[PDB]
């Protein structure tokens, strides 16, 4: 997000937006015909009234919501991962159920999920996207921003951010020189890697100390450790 | 040179800042005789930025049921967290916030933890609740006389387990009777159908590509890839799968088949992150 570049039409068909209260608050990713994956940290106190949540499909430009290229949708059921604490910021993954089935088109496509024993080795570029603030002070009301960050080992992640246990349930991506981050404004963005020419889902954006801060990257939750929970009701 | 200001210019009297929020704690872990308890000042209000832990204890083998007689809290800023284990791992189960009535919460073990999160503004009256415990309050008793229980507890003799259509109002028979058994990965496995409770293959008397694709679709995967049997090892009540004019599959059990074999299918993956952006290719 921070320091990113403008995306192209249909570049990220699997990224969807979530609207509550009339403004975008958190991002989500399309997996199945009627399910989405989003960070559980943002959708914590707003899960009791799914009717007020509006699901936006293919929100390439935030200025067009009623455009024919954008398919509005409503949220029916919100499911939060039980093993969430809000204290360690662990297992910040949530699943949302769409009221109606969503068709797949050129600009609306699903995303892959990690399989068993599928761990991305560190040092690989992985793409990120979101509609969050790109300057850490202003606001984002323009085209979707995209960026690519490399995967960093958790051993260095714990040292560079001596505030959380991190453990093996989190994956950290960023640049030691700083300037690129996606943990501001829109924390629902997905962490996307490239395994073969089919693409994959790696993680979901989570808490970040500060954007563009030197040697202070973001935190992502490994979807590979939540694949079973997602598939338990993916249908 | 300005001088002569021999007067107490800062006439304003400073006041201590409203710092040190800390927490009040309130009631702690209590047994069954303790049922009704206010948070800290439930009839009036609650302090801002206060964190409290309430633990409900029950005898081994029992569960805990909540009943909030009055629930009037602030907006989404303030939430209430519910935990069961609080030993090595805990589950949220249910999170309640906002004014209005809330549904009951049933613990999954013999312990329940209630947590309060408060902001610095918009303090409301609070909330209160009591518990009575019991044996499987949230778990209905399964029906005897050969009845199958669904996810939500509804029990039926046999109107489910991959019939022509689900004869259940709840309709929680998401799991199918066809699964990959004795396979090598998620997409590779042997075809095993289950009429009622017995797993069996579908033979290869008239196996075609259309039925293979239909089976792959029923397994939540893509098209049929590498459809070829190797050798038979099962000895159960094998059924016959044949092509049908409609989109459904028909399984006819028969143990008098000839040249029986176990069919191994490698169904392709479903739709994935395939970009369809139309951009010019740079000739470099
Ligand atoms: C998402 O995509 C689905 C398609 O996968 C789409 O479903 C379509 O819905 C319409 C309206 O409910 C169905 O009605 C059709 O309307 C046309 C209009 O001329 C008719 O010609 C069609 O008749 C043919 O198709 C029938 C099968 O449905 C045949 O039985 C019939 O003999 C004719 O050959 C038909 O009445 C339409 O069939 C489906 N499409 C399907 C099932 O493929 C849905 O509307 C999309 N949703 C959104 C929000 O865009
Ligand atoms: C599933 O795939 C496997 C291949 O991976 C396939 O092969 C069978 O594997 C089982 C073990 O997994 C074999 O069972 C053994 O067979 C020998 C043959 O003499 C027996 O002596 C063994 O007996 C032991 O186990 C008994 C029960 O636990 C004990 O009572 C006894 O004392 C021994 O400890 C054991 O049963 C089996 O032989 C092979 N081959 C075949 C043809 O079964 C397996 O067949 C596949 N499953 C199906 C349903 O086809
Ligand atoms: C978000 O919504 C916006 C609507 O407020 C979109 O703006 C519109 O974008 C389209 C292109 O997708 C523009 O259409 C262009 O029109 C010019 C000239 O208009 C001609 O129109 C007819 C032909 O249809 C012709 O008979 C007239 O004489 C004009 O010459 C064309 O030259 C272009 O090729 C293109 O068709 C709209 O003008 C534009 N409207 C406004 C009010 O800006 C915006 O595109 C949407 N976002 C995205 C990413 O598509
Ligand atoms: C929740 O349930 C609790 C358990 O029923 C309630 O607390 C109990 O309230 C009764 C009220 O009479 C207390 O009874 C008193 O017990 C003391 C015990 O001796 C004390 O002194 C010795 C030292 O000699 C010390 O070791 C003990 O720990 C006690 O502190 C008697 O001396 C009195 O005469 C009287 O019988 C119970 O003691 C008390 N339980 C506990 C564990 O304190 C409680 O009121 C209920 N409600 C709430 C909001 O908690
Ligand atoms: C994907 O990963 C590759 C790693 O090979 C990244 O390529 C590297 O990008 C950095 C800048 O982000 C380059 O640093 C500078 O490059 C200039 C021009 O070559 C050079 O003159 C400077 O001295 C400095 O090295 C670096 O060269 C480049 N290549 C390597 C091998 O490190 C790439 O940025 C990542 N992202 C994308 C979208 O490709
Ligand atoms: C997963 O990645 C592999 C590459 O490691 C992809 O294989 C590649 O597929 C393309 C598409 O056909 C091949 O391009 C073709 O190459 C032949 C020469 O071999 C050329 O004559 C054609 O005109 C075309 O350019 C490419 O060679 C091939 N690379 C290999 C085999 O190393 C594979 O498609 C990817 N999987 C998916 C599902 O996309
Ligand atoms: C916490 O303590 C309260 C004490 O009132 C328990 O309330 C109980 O609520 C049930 C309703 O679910 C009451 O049954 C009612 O009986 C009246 C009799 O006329 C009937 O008209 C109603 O339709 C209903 O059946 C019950 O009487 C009431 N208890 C008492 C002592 O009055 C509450 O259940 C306790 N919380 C938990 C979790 O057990
Ligand atoms: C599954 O494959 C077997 C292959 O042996 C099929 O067996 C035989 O298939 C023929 C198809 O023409 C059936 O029709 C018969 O054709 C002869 C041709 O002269 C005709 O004289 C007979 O009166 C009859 O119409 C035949 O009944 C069938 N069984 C035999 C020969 O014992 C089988 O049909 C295939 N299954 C399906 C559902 O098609
Ligand atoms: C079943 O799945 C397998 C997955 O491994 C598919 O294998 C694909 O194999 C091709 C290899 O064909 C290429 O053909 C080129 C000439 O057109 C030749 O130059 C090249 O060396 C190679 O032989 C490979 O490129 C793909 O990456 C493999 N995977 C996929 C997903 O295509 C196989 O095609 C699948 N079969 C069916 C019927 O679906
Ligand atoms: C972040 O991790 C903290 C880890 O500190 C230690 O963690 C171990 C793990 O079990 C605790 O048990 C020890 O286990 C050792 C074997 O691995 C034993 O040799 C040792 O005797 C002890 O049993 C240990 O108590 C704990 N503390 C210390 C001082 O070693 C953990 O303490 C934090 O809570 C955790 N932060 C969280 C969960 O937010």
């Amino acid at each position: 997000i921070v320091g990113g570049s403008n995306a192209k039409e249909g570049a990220w068909p699997w990224v969807v937006g979530l609207y509550y209260g009339g403004r975008l608050l958190c991002g989500a990713s399309l997996v199945s015909s009627d399910w989405l994956v989003s960070a559980a940290a943002c959708v914590y106190g707003r899960n009791l009234e799914p009717s007020k949540w509006t699901a936006i499909l293919g929100l390439h430009m935030k200025s067009n919501l009623t455009s024919p290229q954008t398919v509005p949708r409503l949220i029916d059921e919100i499911v939060i991962n039980p093993h969430y604490n809000r204290r360690r910021k662990d297992n910040a993954i949530a699943m949302m159920h769409l009221e109606f089935k969503v068709n797949y088109t050129d600009y609306i496509q699903p995303i892959c999920l990690p399989e068993e024993n599928q761990v991305f080795p560190p040092g690989r570029n992985c793409s990120i996207a979101g509609w969050g603030t790109v300057v850490y002070q202003g606001t984002t009301a323009n085209i979707l921003q995209e960026a690519d960050v490399p995967l960093l080992s958790n051993e260095r992640c714990q040292q560079q951010m001596p505030e959380y246990n991190i453990t093996e349930n989190m994956i950290c991506a960023g640049y030691e020189e700083g300037g690129i981050d996606s943990c501001q404004g829109d924390a629902g963005g997905p962490l996307m890697c490239q395994e073969n020419n089919r693409w994959f889902l790696a993680g979901v954006t989570s808490f970040g100390y500060k954007c563009a801060l030197p040697n202070r990257p973001g935190v992502y939750a490994r979807v590979s450790r939540f694949t079973e929970w997602i598939q338990s009701f993916l249908h | 040179i300005c001088n002569g200001s021999l007067y107490p210019e800062p006439t304003l009297v400073p006041t201590p800042p409203p710092e040190l929020p800390t927490d009040c704690g309130g009631p702690f872990e209590l047994w069954e005789p303790n049922t009704t308890f206010s948070s800290t000042n439930f009839p009036n209000s609650y302090p801002n930025l206060a964190f409290c832990v309430w633990i409900l204890n029950a005898q081994k083998g029992k569960n805990i049921q909540l009943h909030f007689q009055e629930f009037d809290l602030a907006n989404i800023n303030d939430v209430v967290e519910i935990r069961d284990g609080e030993e090595a791992d805990s589950l949220l189960l249910a999170v309640y916030t906002g004014p209005g009535p809330v549904k009951d919460v049933f613990s999954t073990t013999n312990r329940m933890t209630v947590l309060l999160i408060t902001n610095d503004v918009l303090a409301r009256g609070g909330f209160k609740a009591n518990f009575t415990t019991g044996y499987h309050l949230g778990i209905p008793e399964p029906c005897k006389a050969d009845h199958f229980q669904c996810k939500n507890g509804e029990c039926v003799p046999l109107v489910n387990l991959c019939d022509g259509h689900l004869h259940c109002e709840d309709g929680s028979d998401e799991a199918d009777c066809v699964r990959f058994f004795n396979g090598t990965t998620n997409n590779n496995g042997l075809v095993r159908f289950r009429i009622q409770s017995i797993w069996h293959t579908a033979c290869a008397e008239n196996w075609t590509t259309q039925i293979s694709n239909d089976v792959c679709q029923l397994l939540g995967l893509g098209s049929g890839n590498s459809s070829k049997p190797i050798f038979p090892t099962d000895g159960g009540p094998f059924v016959k799968l044949n092509t049908a004019p409609d989109g459904h599959l028909i399984l006819t059990p028969s143990q008098q088949c000839l040249q029986d074999s176990l069919i191994r299918l490698q169904c392709n993956h479903k739709s994935c992150g395939k970009k369809l952006a139309a951009q010019d290719i740079t000739p470099k």
